[PDB]
Formats: structure tokens, sequence, C-alpha cells
DNA sequence: CTAGTTGATCTCATATCAGGAGAAGGAGCAGAGCG
């Protein structure tokens, strides 16, 4: 490394070098940290996790039992131990908590005034962050596996919501119109996920196999369906055309927007490009998930390469998104992992699970 | 010329002769065109909404857009009375076109699908009625229309009538519906038109009629306590938002 | 809020990028130089490079390329920002008027996306079809050209190879055809695509992807009689065309990788291949009848280290150098009897990457001098910026103790002062300078027997002598003295002054009125006065008759330069001063609006004053203090107006500029007098006098930074200064191959004396470290301690620490390793330089690498790897721990004032440390949250304290006003665009509070200064109008230029005033400065901005 | 051949106590293994 520092300070490399580099490096460090803790809330397992879009200061975290917990991820006590405490929660006493399992909890992008959490009591609840009373309620007429809002929209603000029903919801937040729906799958959606690049593109994985990719300002069906082979087995689209040989339960963009990741039942990963969706043919191996709901992956931001952290069952798996090549497998948990999110300006991964912890994997050293 | 935002250049002396309203349609439907969205051109009749198809059709044709190299096969479907006036309306206002009749008065004085076929290959402007096209729904969506423009639309207003669903069978998002008043007696009519432009945008018609026809009618009679009377507004003002950018009512 | 100030004191002088082309004419061949921000226009003349314009980008210039569009007279210029600035420029000169005109302009940067690796990538269809961006990974941006946009509209093609190295346009192809070379884990591919603006997408290539070298790096694109691609590797260096593959692996280019090239010829013939050793080659393209036979790579020589390389004509190439000076070199038919044709004609100083500096009051004077580690592996060495004239020393004689000066026609028709006249003792002799020849000749009419103290020419055709005994007016033409006049009372004059009509000589405590006529001299006036003369002036200036009015005069006891109206000798003012020292001389002269009086006493107090010509009393009193010596003052008329001298241990120009007094300094060791002289072999040159010899030259007068240049050869790292010692520590680098050998002979190895490195402690090409001891008068390298096998020296503080007096060199190392990522193993060595050798005093293990070390109240501050630790230096001499402190990812900069350490973090970005003495233990006191990837840190106040992100931004934290106090506030943002290096507190100079200097790798020199509140708010208010007004070249808005930039976050600028923009109101007419200063007048604005400019 | 007329024929639109016997399920609960 000191020839990395060397050459940034001689003009030799530029320092994106420098800043990529040592960010990959920190990822494949990445271990868990005793000298880090979350504060234990959840009485039930943590379906899903959230830092905010801007700062990366604050972490949101819904359980299974319905409480979405806040967690301030900055160590403001001078020691180099620290536990994130808790700010806010909505816990059992609060007149809006959800009733059963909260399955998506998201900040707003753009601002972290308001986030929005859906849960299996079939409402999505739009949250103040500052009174941290709901500011809307939708609800749907089937539990909700999921929920995203746009990355990137400055225009729209449309949430799409899955949930048992075969369709997806589209509620806009901006005069509150839970109407529009997409209509294309034919069972549960599992997954939701929009584009990070292009304001209006949508991606939904359904249990039916099959991944479209939406328009969703097109009134004219889905852009795109993921095929596994990309046409070596092709047939009038009825039934083919499937993403996975099980239930698709979960999407993430790559960073950049130009790849889709997909995880579903059948254990594989696949790789797919989200302008034609074709298949790269990434391998990636064996992945196993189980998951019967969604299973909320993500990837790494600002390193020199990209790396996708996978719940693969009680561990996570960390691979590189473009060669497949598994760098690791962190292992802290007990039960299986549900979700992990990616913290981008430390390389921080956090990671909850069905026992109810909530791990923090730092680079070492 | 006038230009709009990628490559929409209208003529200019078509331009000239326009309104400012009608050029604001223009730019709407245009806008539209990009969104791959339909719309309802609500103008109170007598502003001349055939006039506004016909300067962005002619706008869309010159500018030669990019399966298609500007307007492909386009069918219009209009109530009887008025399929010569549009002819002569595309005739005047933009001669270059195309405008084949499907009619038994007509032009073309053979069997009616190799007319079908002939504008579906030459990229007319197939102009019909409504029954000619509850009738051939199996030979008309068989042909990769461009534009599916409904003259005074609101004759779908019935979510089942056989007309209805013969409207509904076809594929472009290019359905544009031009009708004075679309909405007549209750909402389940403003719901059809919907599900022709714009298939999902209000939802499923069991779920539009129970979260928007219920309240909003409840919220009109005499009776209706207060409560409901807000419950009625606030869906009001929900089912305007929701329909504002694919309802142009001047 | 922070109010701050930055200006550029050196503009970057690193050449980041040089095309060549018909830019300012048909006819002309342009040299467009890039450096960081500068875009320098320069006509290849037969002979080196004359420069026509010089522009200020709002961008970091990252693609600069010429295209001439069909139709088009002369190349357009294309240039892409760091910031993804696209702009397409014209130049359009209309007679003086030059402008450069913005033909179209855009913002190219995608929302989102992966910047790629190799780094942003412009080229240009050799049809000019479109501009082809890589600016992202997985994309290739196209900006079509043929449809004339003024908004440069560009559309992304998904690119299927998402590592690409380098990339081309092909020549000779119907279409518009990319070649690139990409990695994927099969390996390194070259494959071609036709780009359609039609389609918007890509479509199969001419030739197949191709298994290419693992290690290729670049793409040559061959013009049309062979078309096809040169691909450039570590080992081999292969041709495609599509189905001709030539390749060849010349084992010359295996010892450096070549990173720059051109092609000398228009049809590819020849190409220039610069490595990062500095060698060039010269790659040609045999044709057979037309294909390609065979490739040839020939060694043409050693050039600096070359970045960017263009061939101009004749054999003349420019060797644009980043790590060290830019070349103009001569590549000639014929070797130089060392296998080398390159022949180095010019060279421009690069103040190359400056990796440490350090302020030395050197020479002890009051003017601040920088010395920079400036450079790279060949190409470092020291260099000495400061501020002064300039002279050259052409005429030299050396007299022992000269004192006295003055120019004489001794040919009575020229105007010229072909004489020169001296007094040493009680004698005169004469110089008759005879065009560049010196010897002494007498001239009649003047006496080898007495002192001078005043001799000159004066009116009716005559020339004048003042001696120690009586005054001389010799008629110059026919022969000697026909006027004398002397003393009654025969007593040596005492103090005397002189002008072309009039004289005034004292005698002792009563004064002499004599005035000129032809072939006489008149008495009339006389005055007794209280005490002794102690000195005069009664110099007309603005005469306009021919007679002075007014005399000033010092006197001894009374100490008071006060006035005298001439034709009656009486008080018109009398003016103390104080102190008990005789102001010894005393002049009068215009700056450009008035007669001001410059009385000085003999301790460099210097007092200016505004002198009416009706009244003549003295206010405006005001004083500057310059040197210890006592003074004397004489003008020279330049081109402008009177500048005057002042001649002591520190010579110094005097002189206003934009009505404002200035006080430059001259970098001469010492002057006696001066005298101006314009002879036929000497126009307007300066004959100043020392204690040995009597130097001439001349001044340029442009208050340019003067820069030394100590060459030493190898990568200096960091640098301090032991004042004690007289000698500057520099930590040096140098690359050996093999056990080892050096590759060339270093500073290091060239040392007077050497030691290496005997520690008890830890038991292809490697870097050798060593310890230069240079000295501060020669610099010469009086010693070079070489470290340990594989040991790094990072830090270097010079300080004394505990209670000991010795001033010790202090070096923090660490033990480099390939097989780790990060060391463990690191020493803190202390040296103590005494009698010409460098002892080791201490040595301390420590487990990690010593990135910063800053002497801290006594006590040694080091920074191990990820703890910020505190030594005691103990009555034994060894350090010993004191506190320790961990949170932290790698404590790579420390700096200190008082009880606080700030420690900027690799990517925590900064943290206010307290050292609680009462305890005895660090204590985190605020930390800023924000992830900023530090470069420097520095503190300017108490609570604000600089920062450096390596994005090229400045950033000031403070101290806010419960836990939400340790809290650093971002209170100030601003994007340099400039990579700093270091930070250091001083000036290079004699309204503004503190002056903290940076370094940066581009070679800017700038200055960060603290404003009060109100200026700050009105230089806020300026610098919108100027943006209102000034309009950049490439349509940039200066808000988004300086805009804080980083790929995770995007804010725009505050509490910093661009300093460039705002010095900028300068160098606009009045109109537009009407148009600036619309809503208090604008010379109070004037008088602001040079008051503003006076700080560097 | 061509309008005009004329049946069908379709579509669409308009509104508020002296029974008895037996069989099936479920619930309560004793108790027996048994892990």
């Amino acid at each position: 490394m000191l020839g990395f520092l060397s050459a940034r300070q001689t003009g030799l490399e530029d320092p994106l070098r420098l800043r990529r580099a040592e960010s990959t490096r920190r990822v494949l460090g990445l271990e868990l940290n005793k000298d880090r803790d979350v504060e234990r809330i959840h009485g039930g397992g943590i379906n899903t996790l959230d830092i905010e879009p801007v700062e990366g200061r604050y972490m949101l975290s819904g359980g299974s039992d319905g409480v979405i917990v806040l967690y301030d991820l900055e160590n403001s006590s001078r020691q180099s131990y620290y536990t994130c405490k808790a700010v806010c929660s909505i816990g059992r006493d609060h007149p809006d908590v959800h009733r059963y399992s909260v399955e998506t909890v998201q900040w707003y992008p753009h601002d972290t005034g308001m986030f929005t959490s859906s849960s299996f009591d079939k409402t999505l609840k739009v949250w103040d962050t500052n009174t941290l009373q709901t500011a809307d309620v939708f609800n749907f007429e089937e539990t909700v596996y999921s929920h995203h809002m746009s990355p990137v929209s400055t225009k729209h603000c449309l949430v799409a919501v899955g949930t048992r029903g075969p369709k997806v919801q589209l509620c806009d937040l901006k005069s509150g119109s839970c109407s529009h729906i997409l209509q294309g799958h034919r069972q549960e959606i599992l997954a939701v996920s929009w584009s990070p690049r292009y304001d209006y593109i949508l991606a939904t994985a359904s249990a039916d196999s099959r991944v479209k990719l939406w328009d969703v300002r097109r009134a004219s069906g889905c852009l795109i369906t993921l095929d596994q082979h990309n046409g070596k087995k092709s047939q009038a689209v009825e039934s083919a055309n499937t993403a996975h040989n099980g239930k698709v339960n979960g999407l993430c963009f790559t960073s950049d927007g130009l790849h889709l990741l997909t995880v579903g039942t059948d254990n594989r990963m696949r790789l797919w490009n989200s302008s034609n969706g074709e298949n790269t043919l990434v391998n990636y191996g064996k992945v196993c998930n189980n998951s019967k709901k969604g299973l909320k992956f993500t990837v790494s931001c600002g390193c020199s390469s990209e790396f996708v952290f996978v719940p693969y069952g009680s561990t996570i798996a960390v691979y590189t998104v473009y060669s497949g090549e598994q760098i690791t497998m962190l292992k802290g948990h007990y039960k299986t992992v549900d979700c992990c999110v990616f913290q981008s300006n430390f390389q921080e991964l956090y990671s909850g699970s069905r026992d109810c912890n909530i791990l923090a994997w730092v680079p070492s050293l | 010329d006038a230009e709009f935002d990628e490559g929409f250049k209208v003529p200019g002396f078509l331009f000239k002769k326009l309104f400012k309203y009608q050029q604001t349609g223009v730019r709407w439907l245009w806008e539209l065109h990009c969104q791959q969205a339909g719309g309802i051109l609500g103008d109170e009749m007598g502003l001349g909404r055939t006039i506004q198809i016909i300067a962005f059709l002619a706008g869309l044709s010159y500018s030669k857009i990019r399966r298609f190299e500007g307007l492909g096969p386009t069918v219009i479907v209009c109530p009887t009375t008025v399929m010569h006036q549009w002819v002569k309306e595309f005739h005047t206002w933009w001669p270059p076109f195309r405008v084949a009749i499907l009619h038994e008065t007509g032009s073309y004085t053979h069997k009616k699908e190799k007319l079908i076929r002939d504008v579906a290959h030459c990229h007319g402007i197939l102009i019909t009625s409504y029954s000619y096209i509850r009738l051939m729904q199996d030979d008309i969506s068989r042909y990769d229309w461009h534009y599916v423009i409904l003259d005074e639309g609101h004759k779908i207003r019935n979510p089942n009538a056989a007309v209805t669903l013969a409207c509904k069978q076809f594929r472009t998002p290019h359905r544009i519906i031009l009708s004075g008043s679309p909405m007549q007696n209750n909402l389940r009519e403003l719901w059809s038109l919907f599900d022709f432009i714009f298939p999902g945008k209000l939802g499923t018609l069991p779920v539009f009629m129970e979260q928007f026809s219920v309240p909003i009618t409840m919220g009109g009679y005499s009776n209706a306590s207060p409560v409901q009377v807000k419950t009625a507004y606030k869906c009001a003002c929900v089912l305007r938002d929701t329909i504002n950018p694919y309802l142009l009512r001047r | 809020m922070s109010y701050n100030y930055v200006v550029t004191a050196q503009k970057p002088t690193a050449v980041n990028g040089c095309v060549t082309g018909h830019f300012t004419s048909a006819e002309d061949l342009n040299l467009l130089i890039a450096k960081n921000t500068r875009l320098e226009i320069y006509v290849v003349t037969a002979e080196g490079l004359r420069p026509v314009k010089e522009v200020g980008m709002y961008g970091k210039i990252a693609v600069m390329e010429l295209f001439r569009p069909k139709g088009e007279s002369k190349d357009l210029l294309f240039i892409l920002t760091a910031k993804y600035n696209a702009c397409i420029l014209e130049y359009k000169q209309s007679g003086e008027s030059i402008d450069i005109i913005t033909r179209a302009h855009g913002n190219v940067q995608d929302r989102i996306g992966r910047p790629s690796e190799t780094g942003i990538i412009g080229i240009i269809d050799p049809e000019c079809r479109m501009i082809g961006l890589r600016l992202y990974d997985g994309l290739f941006k196209v900006i079509p050209l043929d449809r004339d946009n003024k908004e440069l509209k560009a559309f992304n093609i998904r690119l299927e190879e998402l590592h690409v190295i380098d990339v081309k346009f092909l020549y000779g192809c119907q279409a518009p055809t990319i070649c690139f070379v990409y990695q994927d884990p099969q390996g390194r591919h070259v494959k071609t695509y036709e780009v359609s603006l039609r389609e918007k997408e890509f479509n199969k290539g001419p030739w197949k992807q191709e298994n290419v070298e693992a290690e290729a790096s670049m793409v040559i694109a061959v013009p049309e009689p062979f078309g096809g691609a040169i691909i450039i590797g570590q080992e081999s260096i292969t041709y495609h065309n599509g189905d001709k593959y030539l390749a060849i692996a010349p084992p010359i280019i295996k010892q450096s990788t070549i990173v720059c090239h051109n092609r000398v010829d228009p049809n590819g013939s020849r190409y220039l291949l610069g490595d990062m050793e500095g060698r060039l080659f010269m790659l040609l393209l045999e044709k057979e009848e037309v294909t390609l036979k065979d490739l040839r790579v020939e060694l043409l020589g050693e050039t600096s280290i070359a970045e960017c390389l263009t061939y101009l004509d004749n054999g003349v190439v420019f060797v644009g150098s980043r790590l060290g000076d830019s070349q103009l070199v001569k590549l000639n038919v014929d070797s130089n009897e060392q296998g080398s044709y390159v022949v180095a004609m010019e060279t421009f100083t690069n103040l190359g990457p400056i990796v440490d500096m350090c302020v030395v009051d050197l020479e002890r004077q009051g003017q601040g001098q920088l010395v920079t580690c400036s450079g790279a592996f060949k190409e470092g060495s020291l260099r000495i910026i400061r501020n002064g004239i300039g002279i050259h020393e052409h005429a030299s004689i050396d007299l022992p103790g000269i004192k006295g000066l003055w120019p004489l026609r001794s040919d009575p028709n020229r105007e010229t002062d072909d004489t020169l006249v001296l007094s040493f003792v009680g004698q005169t002799r004469v110089l008759m300078l005879n065009g560049e020849e010196v010897e002494e000749t007498e001239l009649m009419g003047f006496v080898d027997d007495q002192q001078t103290f005043f001799c000159g020419n004066v009116a009716h055709q005559q020339l004048i002598q003042i001696t120690s005994a009586s005054v001389r007016l010799v008629s110059q033409e026919p022969k000697a003295l026909v006027s004398e006049w002397k003393e009654p009372q025969a007593k040596n004059i005492s103090v005397a002054s002189c002008n072309s009509s009039q004289v005034v000589v004292a005698v002792g405590r009563a004064l002499y009125y004599l005035q000129i006529h032809p072939q006489e001299l008149r008495q009339i006036s006389h005055t007794e006065m209280e005490h002794e003369v102690a000195c005069l002036d009664i110099t007309p200036l603005g005469d306009s008759n021919g007679l002075s009015p007014l005399c000033a005069i010092g006197l001894w006891t009374d100490i008071s330069a006060r006035i005298l109206k001439l034709p009656s000798f009486e008080l018109l003012h009398k003016e103390m001063l104080g102190g008990e020292i005789i102001p010894r001389s005393i002049l009068m002269t215009t700056f450009e609006s008035s007669h001001y009086l410059l009385c000085a006493l003999g301790d460099g107090a210097l007092f200016y004053f505004g002198l009416n010509i009706e009244t003549g009393l003295l206010s405006d009193r005001k004083k500057v203090t310059l040197g210890t010596q006592p003074t004397v003052l004489r003008t020279f008329r330049s081109l402008s107006t009177t500048n005057v001298f002042a001649c002591s241990d520190r010579p110094t120009v005097i002189y206003s500029s934009n009505h404002k007094l200035v006080f430059s300094n001259v970098n001469l060791k010492e002057v006696n007098y001066m005298c101006p002289l314009n002879s036929d072999g000497y126009p307007d040159s300066l004959a100043l006098a020392n204690n040995s010899t009597l130097t001439i030259g001349t001044i340029d007068e442009i208050q340019k930074l003067h820069i030394r240049t100590v060459p030493l050869y190898e990568s200096p790292r960091k640098i301090c200064y032991q004042e004690v010692s007289q000698c500057f520590g520099v930590l040096s680098s140098r690359i050996e191959v093999q056990g080892t050998t050096a590759l060339r002979p270093s500073a290091s190895t060239q040392a007077l004396s050497s030691s290496v490195s005997s520690s008890k402690l830890f038991s292809e090409e490697v870097e050798v470290h060593n310890l230069l001891i240079i000295d501060q008068h020669t610099f010469e390298v009086l010693h070079a301690h070489q470290f340990l096998q594989n040991e790094y020296a990072l830090s270097l503080v010079s300080c004394k620490l505990g209670k000991d007096p010795n001033t010790y060199f202090i070096v923090g190392t660490a033990m480099v390793y390939p097989e780790e990522a990060e060391p463990k193993q690191g020493r803190i060595v202390v040296f103590q330089y005494s009698d010409g050798k460098l002892q080791t005093v201490a040595e301390k293990e420590v487990k990690g690498a010593v990135y910063s070390m800053v002497e801290f109240n006594g006590k040694l501050l080091a920074s191990i790897n990820s703890t910020v630790r505190l030594y005691e230096w103990t009555t034994e001499k060894e350090l010993r721990t004191e506190c320790n402190h961990y949170n932290n990812i790698m404590a790579l900069y420390l700096k200190t004032k008082g009880d606080f350490i700030l420690v900027g973090d690799l990517m925590r970005s900064v943290l206010l440390l307290a050292y609680k003495p009462m305890e005895g233990n660090f204590e985190e006191i605020a930390r800023d949250f924000n992830p900023n990837w530090m470069s420097a840190v520095e503190i300017l106040d108490d609570d604000n304290f600089l920062g450096a992100e390596n994005a090229f931004n400045l950033f000031v934290c403070q101290k806010d006003s419960d836990e939400e106090r340790q809290h650093l506030q971002e209170v100030g943002l601003f994007h340099l665009g400039e990579f700093v290096n270091v930070f250091c507190h001083g000036s290079l100079v004699m309204p503004t509070q503190g002056s903290v200097l940076f370094g940066t790798v581009n070679g800017m020199i700038g200055l960060v200064t603290s404003l009060s509140e109100s200026w700050y708010n009105l230089l806020l208010d300026m610098q919108n109008r100027l943006n209102k007004v000034i309009k950049s070249v490439g349509k940039i808005e200066h808000s988004f230029w300086r805009s804080f930039h980083t790929e995770r976050k995007t804010e725009p600028a505050t509490g910093f005033i661009d300093g460039d923009l705002i010095e900028s109101f300068l160098d606009i007419s009045r109109p537009k400065m009407q148009e600036v200063v619309a809503n208090a007048t604008a010379d109070d604005l004037i008088k602001v901005v040079e008051e503003l400019t006076r700080i560097h």
C-alpha cells in the first residue's frame, strides 16, 4: 500500500485508484466486528434493514414482530467500541404499529424526513420521521411482500408494491392514488425494485419464476421478460421465459444499473442485462435460498470491483458480480439470514437474521 | 416549423393555422406518444378535437420518428355520421395521407379484408365505425395498428358491450379517445374509457367501483353525512389527480 | 460560517495533455498545452514556441483534441472537463482582440455510473462524424457532430465489455469504427465495433475480437494507407488490420512500459513512444507496395518523463511532462556519440508533484521562501520559489570599496551616458565603458585627488562634479573648468545635492545655494540652521520650467525630515521622527500622482509622504521598515515611470502599482550604491556596486516568482529545515534494479559523506530510501544516510525534544515487504547532524508504518498505522510512550496548535484531538463524520480546520459553537480542481488574517487566508457580479465549477471566495467594471482588489 | 348499375304438548406408555 499512498501523492495514479482499490481491499476484509454492536430491540427476526441514502447515518429495521426500529450508526461516543443505539422505535405500544411482520422498510430517497414500511398486515404506511406518526396508509387486499421507492426519481414518487396478488400496485405518494396496477404476473410478487438508472423502469419478480421489467409510464405491459436460456428453449410465451426454476424471490440492480441480479429458489443467482434482459451466463455456483418470502440482498458501491452480498442460509456469501468468484462467506449468524444492507461510505455491511440480531461486518484493520 | 422535445417537428403553416389551445393539444398528444400512453381529448365540443388529431398525426408522419418509420397504419373509429367528415378533414388539412373508409358506402368496392390488408401494408388511415369494429375484431386485430383513435369514444362507455371489448382488443399503446363528455352517468363509464386508453391506471373494475364510485357517489346525495361528503371529496381529488395527465379537457 | 479567500500564487505547471494542429489559423501550426485548468496556445515558429493566448478553463481539462468538421476553415477544439463539461471551442482573432468562442457546450455527466478505471477517454472520429467518450464502465457516450448541435446532446451505447483499457477510432472505414482493448477473465482482447448514429447502437466490427498480450494498454489508430491499429503491450507491439497480424517483441521496450505516443507523419510511417523511464522510442512502419511489411522500434534517447508528447516539425518534439520539466527537444538524424538523437532545445519549469514543502526565511530577510520537494523518479528536485526582481550580471569589474556611481555622457552629442564615475576614498576614477568593454580612461576637468560626493550631466551642455573640497562645472565639448566655486572658509562640503540646473550643498550647520549659468557658477541663497545637515534633495520633478521649487533637509540632534522653500531656505515644515539615529538619505520623487518624499533612518525605517507643490507640508506620515543597514535612495526611470531603488543588505525596488506603493525585493546579496545607465551597449540598465565589485545588469520588473532548481535525480518525499544546523533534511527515494544497482547517479549517491543504517531491530526493482542533509546556502548534499534494506522513510521532522538542547532529525519509517498490504514493522530513528556527520542518537521499533510525526509541545507525536501515540524524550535520550489513541482507520496527517491535534484520516477525514496535560491522555474533542478521503490538512485558527479531500476539494471544518458537540461542522466547501499534497503556514511577501500556502500534484501553489465577515460579504457580491459579467471559455458556470464535488455528494461552494475570479476584476475594461459595480464606486473596488493581490 | 325502401335482426341504453330409534361427532376424561 505505501505504494498507493506514494502514487497518490505523486500523481502517478488518479486518486480514484486509491479510493476504489482501497475500497475493494476493505470489502475483502469484512469481518464480524465484535468491536461494534447493534442494540437488540426486535423480539422477532429482522426482515429488512435500510441505511439512508443521504449521509448514511441512520438505519431502519423491520421485525417479524412488527416493530420498526431506527438506529444511529455513528459512533458518537469517544470510545473505539460502541453500540449503534436505537434512536426511535415503532413499538408494540405505538398506535400505528404494524400488526404483523414488517416486511420492508425504506427511507424516502432524497430526504431523510419520511420513510415507508409495509407489512403482512396488508398495509404500506408512510411515516414522518420526525414526529414518527403515519402520514398516509395504503391498504392492500393481500399481504405485502415488498415495496420499493425509486432511488432516482426526482419526478415521480411511486412506490411499487408486491403482494400475494398477482398484480403490482403503484402507489403515488403525491396525491395518493393506489389504483395503478401492472398486470402480467401470475402468482405472488416476491420482489420489486426500481432501476437506479432509469426513472420509470421497475423490475418485478414473482413466484411464477418469471421476472419482468416494466416501464410504468408505458401503457402496454412489460418491456422484457428474463429468460434463462436466451432462446435456446424458445416457445410462444405462455409459460416459458422463466428466469429461474423455482420462485424468484430477490432482485437487485447493480450499482450503475446496467445489470440485474435475481436469486430464486432453484438455488441460483443470475446476472441479467437490464437493457435487453439477456443472460450474461455468470455462474456464481449454488446459492442456497429457500426463503418463502422476499430475500433482500445488496451490491457494493464505489469499489474497484462490484460485489454482491447474498444471504446464504445463516451466512452472507460475497461474490464478485461480473465474474462470479465467491469472495468469502461471512459466518456469524445463528439462524437464516434475511437481509443484508451495505454502507457505502465505509464498506460496512449490516445483516439481520431470524435470530433477532443485526450483525455489523466492518473491514479488518 | 414548430419543434418539441425529441424529434417532433410539425410544419409551420399547419401550426400557424392552429390556435394556442390546439397547439397545446398537439404537444400533449406527442408527450403521450413519448410515454406510450393513451389519452382522452375531452375538449368541449365545437372547440375542434379533430383538428388537433390531424395536426399531431401530420407532424408525426412528417417528422419521420423512429418498427415504424414515422406513422404506421392507423385506424379511426368514429360514429357512422361523421366518417366522410373525417375524410374531408384529412384531405384538406393534410392531403398526403391515404384515408380509406371502411363502410358499405366506402370507396373500395371489393372485399373489405383486402382493404384492411391494403391499409396495413401501405400505412394509410383506415376510418371505420364502431359496428365494423365489433363485427371484425378478428380481421382488424391482426395488423399491428399504430394508432387507434376513437372519435366520440364515449360509445365504449359500457365495459361489457361487445364494441367495448372489440375496441379493447387492439394492442398498440397509442390509443386515443376524442369524447366531448367522457362521463355521462356514473364513473363506471369513466373507468371504461380509461381502461381503453390506459389499461391499468384505474385498477380493475371492481376495485374502481369499491374505491371510487361508491364514495364519490355517496357524497352527492342530499342526506349524506358530512363525513361521507369529505370522503367523496378526497376520492374525487385523488381521481382527478390520477386522471390528470391523460385527460385534456378544455 | 468561515470566510476564506483562495488564490493561485503559482498556476499549475504540469502538462496533463498537449495537441498540435491548425487552431489559430489554417496556416499556423499550434501547440495547445493543457495544464490542469489552463489551456496554453502557442504558435510553432521555426524556433521555439510563441505564446499567443492562455485561457483559464472552469474545469480540469480531461480531454483536449482538435478536429476539423467539413467546410470549416481551421481546427475546432473539443475539451471535456473532469466534471464532464464538454465544449467545442473555435479561435477567432479580430485584429488585436482575441476570443475563444464556444461553438457548443454541455454537461455529459451521467447521474450514475462507475467511472472507468483507466480514466476519461475522449476520441474523435477521423472524419469528425462523432465524439466518442468513455466515461463510465459499460457505457460509451457518443456526441454527434453531423447533427450540428449547440448543446452537445449525447447518447449512450451499451458496451458489452465493462473493462475497456483504451479505445480509438479506426481510419479508412466507411462507418465510424472503434477499436478497443478490454480485459475479461480470459485475458485481454482487442475488439472493434461500428457506430451507427442512425440506429444509435454498435454493429459487428470489421475484424473480430483477437486475443492480445496480457498487458496491452495502448491502441494506435494508423492512418489510411495502412489502416488497422497498433496495440502496444509491455513485451510486444502488434499490428492488426483484420487479416494482417504483424507482431514484434523488441527487447528494448521490456524494461519500462510505454505510456504515450504521437504520430510523427501524416501517413503513420513513424511514431514516437514515451515510456515511464523517460526513454523515447521511434516506431517505424515499413510499407510494401500499400500494406505494412514489418515493425521496428529504435531508441532515440532520453527525455523528461513524458505524459504527452507531440511532434511539431523539423525534428522538434514537445515532451510534455507531469513529473518533470516539460521539454522541447530536437531529433537529430545522426546519433550524439552517446547513442542518443534527442537534444534538448528548451525546458519549461514544472513544479512537479509537490509532495512536501517548507517555508524558510532563508537569507535572514523578512521574506518567506518556499522550498519544495518537486518532481519524481528521475525528475525529482528541490525547487526554491521566491518573489523578487531579477537582473543579469553582464558587466563586472572588481574594484574594492566603491563609494560612488554616476552616469556621464562623455560624447556630448549623444543623450546616452557613456561614462561612469566612481569615488572610493579621496579620489575619482572614471570608466570609459565603451561598448560592452570596461576600462578606466580619464576625461578632462575632473580631479584624481579628491573624493566626489556627486557628479553628472547638467544643462548648458555642461558636466558637474562636486568634490569633498569644492565644486567643478566643466564645459563638456571645449575644455576643462571655466567655472569653480569653493567655500569661503574652504571647509570641506559635508553634505551635497544637485540636479541638472542648480546645486545645493551643505557646509556643516549652514547651507549654500548655487545655480548653474553657462560657463559660470552663481551663488544666491544662504542659511544658518540649528544643527548639522544630514541629507538633502532638490530634484526638479514635473519641473516644466527649468528649476526645482523645493528642498528637504534632515538635521542632527533634532531628528526631522524638514522642508525648505528653495529661493529662501525658509522653514515650510518641521516634522520630527524620533530615535537617536541621523537620517542618512532623503529623496523626493513622483509615483504616478504627485511629489512624494522618502526619508529613512539608519535602521531601514522609511516614511513616504504626500508632498504639495505650493505648501510642501508633510502629512500622511506612514512608516515601513526595510533592512537593518543605513540606506540610500536613487531613482531609475523605466519605460513606464520613476522606479526608486533602495540600497542595503536587502536591496529593494520601490514603485507604485495601481496607485498603491509596492516594496519589491531584489534577489541580490548586497548593493552599496546604484545608478541608472543607458549605454549604446547597455539599454536602461542598472549599475549596482557592492563592497567587492561593480555589478551591472537590467531588471524586467514583472515581479515574477523566481524558481531555482536543485536536481536530485531521485524522488524527494519530505523536507524540513533545521535552522541551528543550516541545512535541509530531505527524504529521498531512488529505484535500484538487481545485490542491487543504481540506474543512475542520484543526489544520494553523490553526497560529500554517506552512511547506511546498521540497526539491530529487524533481522525486479526495489526502492532505496536515504536521508539527505542539504546545505541551505549551496544546496549541496552534505550527507546521505541510507536506510535499512526494504525500509521506506515516510515522515521526517526536525525538532528538539524534551529538555535537551540538541535539534534532531527524526525519521519515521516502515518495513515494506511484498508479502503484505500494510507494513507491520517500522521504527522512529533520531538523527543529529553535527560536524558534517549524521549520528543515530536513538531508535524505536514500532509495530507499523509511521506515516506522520509532528513535534508536539516538547514531545514527539507519531501516527503508527491506525494509532496516534505521543512519545516523550527521556533524559536517557530514548522515546517513551505517554499516550495512545486508536479510533482511526489510518492516521495519515497530523497537525498541531497548542494542546490540540488535528488528525487527517485515510477516509474518516478529520479528528480534533486534545492532549489534556493534567491527566496525560488524549481526548477526542470533535470529529467530522463525513467520509472524505484526505490528501492534507491544516489548522487555520483555534477552531477552523482546513482539509483537502482526494476529490480535489477544500473544506473547512469548525468545532460547533451535548454529544452532538463532538461533531465538527463543515462550514466551508470549495472545489479546487487540484490535489493538495501539503499545507504550510507562511507567506512569500513581506484585510486578511493568516496565510496558508499549499502545493499540489499539478504544481499549483495556492494561498488560503481568513477574511472578515464584511469583506467576505462584499467579495461574494462581486463574485456574483463577475459571474454575471465575465464569460467563461466553455460557458461553464463558476458556481458549478467551484461546487464541492464527490462521487457520492455534490454541494455548492460556501465560505470560500475564488481569489482568481476576484483578481480578474482588474483585467476588464471600465464599462464592464461599471456593469459589475451597479449597486460603492468602482475605484473603491479597484483599491480593494489591489490590496487583495498584495498577499501573494 | 344505383339509390330508396323495407324487413329482420342485432346491439345498446335507459332505472331503483303424546315420536322413536339408531347412527355420527364431539367433548371430557382416565389412564397408559414413554421420552
